[PDB]
């Protein structure tokens, strides 16, 4: 009930810029040496092989070997949401260029490959199936607008979750005092509930974006 | 991106990215600080050399905390605190601009 | 500097993709069971 | 063929055990390997390529 | 030198700090040495405003409490699950070698 | 944490006030070293150990500084 603060998204606060905040997931990659794997390698391998099995129902021939790109997109999203919630790290996903890289090049990849391969089916995706003549043209124009700006909202969605998540945490932290045990315990317990929500949504947001890209690479 | 040319599989054996495969140099731990200037000037400061020195150190840390069979959560907690400490010093300019005590 | 941020993110995505590609467990599950089915036997001069 | 089987058993006798074996030595002892002109797969396995 | 895989990783106290750091001070300032320096350093950074106690500190506490509770509750199950998969791989590889010899 | 309290009794006692010749003689031995040597021949690993020993000693000055102002959480 005291105050608030913002602006945790400055890339050049120091001469060692915040581009190193994107080079942090390279550390967490499980580099493998031995034949029999270690504990975290087997955990990571079991998770990824689990996701590959689940996505195998939705792969299709046009994404015959593009599942590596989808899984790499999943791990990149997860390590840019999980690492964005740790305290003294600037919110990388808040910067739109990360979200620009997330949605725009892959959407252009999928829409141009669809247009070159199946041009009539791509235009038929802009119409609801079995649409009569008087119901045709307004559905076509709106779905043209829909399919043009749908990945832009995907980029907004990935940004907005971590922006709203980090704004909520900074709000709860700034409205607490160290000296007051009652306020500190309330603030800490409120953030723990909020972090459990924010950790859960971050994993689920990465899971749905893998599912959406697997569906849209199948076609 | 290849195995370093100083590596010999016949003498050393299989490759190990945590072992320095050049000439066996005396490490800085046993330098009596009278050879400190000589030791620092002898080791080259190429971008290639420091990048290889980082990877040889990183794989040494993997060999001590992850690559053993019963690797616990301790490496992954050390990295988080290590990155948080390093990124707090980077964002020190924004943090110290607010502070808490007017005099301290 | 959106261009530099985009390039780093894409280069990271390529580096994560390569790390995933080699992240696997090779297995050797080809025993000598087929060798036991190759019993070469002489035709008898009846 | 007996000498071939004896040579194969000699290879298995001289093979280092799979417990303390580096991944490069597993690729060296079993030359099936993987490289650039190799069948790609999300998990490079024995038969992940055709499956049709 | 043939690289031999160790069974247990390096010794670690207080969750993440290396034990090689703590034993480095034993010959001069004993066991209490590293803890004294750590307590003094934490006091110095808080007192001289080097460690800014801002809103993110409470998030840092909340992560630390959640991480300790989550690891202590599920660490044994996950490590046993991973060790189960390693044992199945080890059993698979040793059975392949025995079947090939037979 | 009784053993932590036990070790605190063993090796956090105030130093012997009778050691005043025995600490200045060591200081004078270090002064004898200071213009002559005993630091250009000490291993960097042990030299880094010696510097952190001084760092451990110098931290008590800031601990005493927090005591002299009362509360240790900044200036109250
Ligand atoms: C919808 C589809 C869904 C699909 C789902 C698929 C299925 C799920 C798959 C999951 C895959 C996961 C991915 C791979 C993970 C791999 C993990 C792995 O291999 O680990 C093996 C690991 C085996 O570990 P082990 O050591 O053998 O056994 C653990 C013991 O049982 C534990 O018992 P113990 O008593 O031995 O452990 C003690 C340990 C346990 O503690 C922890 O592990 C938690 C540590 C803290 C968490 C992180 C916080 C770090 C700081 C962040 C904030 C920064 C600001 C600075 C600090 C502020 C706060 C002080 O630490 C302590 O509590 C004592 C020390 C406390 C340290 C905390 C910090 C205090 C600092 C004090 C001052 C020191 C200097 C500070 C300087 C800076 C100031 O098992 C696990 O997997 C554990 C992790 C499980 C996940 C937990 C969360 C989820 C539940
Ligand atoms: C830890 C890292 C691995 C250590 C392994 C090691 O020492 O042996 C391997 C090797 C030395 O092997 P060696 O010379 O053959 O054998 C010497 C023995 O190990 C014996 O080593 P030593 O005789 O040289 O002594 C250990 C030495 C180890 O050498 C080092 O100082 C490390 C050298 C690498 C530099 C970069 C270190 C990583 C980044 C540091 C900042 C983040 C730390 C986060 C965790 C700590 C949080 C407090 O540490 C020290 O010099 C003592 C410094 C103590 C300062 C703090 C005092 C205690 C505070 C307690 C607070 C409690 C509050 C409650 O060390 C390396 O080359 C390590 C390279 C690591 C590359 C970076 C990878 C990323 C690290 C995480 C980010």
């Amino acid at each position: 009930m005291m105050a608030s603060l913002f602006s945790v998204f400055d890339p050049t606060s120091s001469f060692l810029s915040n581009w190193l905040s994107m080079l942090i997931p390279l550390l967490f990659m499980v580099m493998s040496f031995w034949l029999i794997p270690s504990r975290p390698q087997f955990l990571a391998k079991s998770v990824l092989m689990g996701l590959n099995r689940e996505m195998s129902l939705l792969m299709g021939p046009a994404s015959f070997g593009a599942n590596i790109l989808v899984i790499a997109l999943f791990l990149f999203i997860l390590f840019n949401n999980f690492i964005g919630l740790f305290p003294y790290i600037f919110t990388a996903t808040s910067h739109l260029a990360v979200t620009l890289s997330l949605a725009v090049p892959l959407w252009i990849s999928f829409i141009l490959y669809t247009w070159i391969k199946e041009t009539t089916n791509a235009l038929a995706h802009l119409v609801p199936l079995g649409t009569p003549a008087p119901l045709m043209p307004f559905m076509v124009l709106m779905e043209i607008i829909s399919n043009m700006i749908r990945p832009i909202t995907l980029s907004v969605r990935l940004a907005a979750n971590m922006i709203a998540g980090h704004l909520l945490l900074t709000l709860l932290g700034a409205q607490g005092t160290l000296e007051n045990l009652y306020v500190t315990s309330i603030v800490v317990f409120s953030q723990i509930i909020l972090l459990m929500l924010e950790f859960s949504v971050a994993i689920i947001q990465s899971y749905v974006f893998m599912t959406l890209m697997t569906l849209y690479a199948s076609e | 991106g290849d195995y370093p040319a100083e590596y010999n599989p016949k003498v050393h054996g299989p490759y190990d990215p945590a072992r320095f495969y050049g000439k066996a140099d005396v490490p800085l731990g046993q330098v009596k600080l009278g050879e400190l200037s000589q030791w620092l000037g002898r080791r080259n400061k190429n971008p290639q050399a420091v990048a290889a020195a980082v990877s040889r150190g990183w794989w040494r840390w993997q060999h001590k905390y992850v690559l053993p069979r019963k690797g616990g959560i301790a490496p992954y907690i050390q990295l988080i605190v290590g990155c948080s400490i390093f990124f707090y010093a980077i964002n020190y300019g924004k943090m110290v601009a607010h502070r808490q005590r007017k005099y301290h | 500097p959106w261009i530099m941020v985009f390039l780093v993110s894409m280069a990271l995505l390529w580096a994560i993709m390569t790390m995933v590609f080699f992240l696997y467990q090779p297995r050797s599950v080809s025993s000598a069971k087929g060798f036991s089915d190759r019993t070469v036997y002489l035709n008898w001069k009846w | 063929r007996i000498e071939n089987y004896k040579a194969e058993l000699g290879k298995l006798g001289q093979m280092i055990p799979f417990e303390h074996m580096t991944l490069e030595d597993f690729f060296e002892a079993f030359p099936e390997k993987v490289l650039n002109p190799d069948p790609p797969s999300p998990n490079v396995k024995k038969k992940p390529f055709k499956n049709n | 030198p043939r690289p031999l895989r160790p069974v247990n990783p390096g010794k670690v106290r207080v969750g993440f700090v290396p034990e090689e750091w703590f034993t480095f001070f034993y010959n001069k300032t004993g066991v209490t040495g590293p803890y004294v320096l750590g307590a003094g350093a934490l006091t110095f950074l808080l007192s001289k405003e080097i460690y800014v106690v801002e809103h993110e500190f409470y998030t840092g506490v909340a992560i630390a409490i959640m991480g300790t509770y989550g690891v202590k509750k599920f660490g044994k199950q996950i490590a046993d699950y991973a060790d189960k998969g390693i044992g199945e791989i080890e059993q698979s590889f040793k059975e392949y070698q025995d079947s090939s010899k037979i | 944490l009784a053993t932590f309290l036990k070790y605190a009794k063993v090796e956090l006692t105030p130093p012997g006030p009778a050691d005043v010749p025995k600490i200045q003689e060591g200081i004078q031995n270090l002064i004898h070293s200071a213009k002559t040597g005993k630091w250009k021949q000490v291993s960097v690993r042990e030299a880094w150990l010696n510097t952190l020993i001084v760092t451990e000693i110098a931290m008590w000055f800031f601990v005493g500084e927090c005591i002299g102002k009362g509360s240790v959480i900044g200036y109250r």
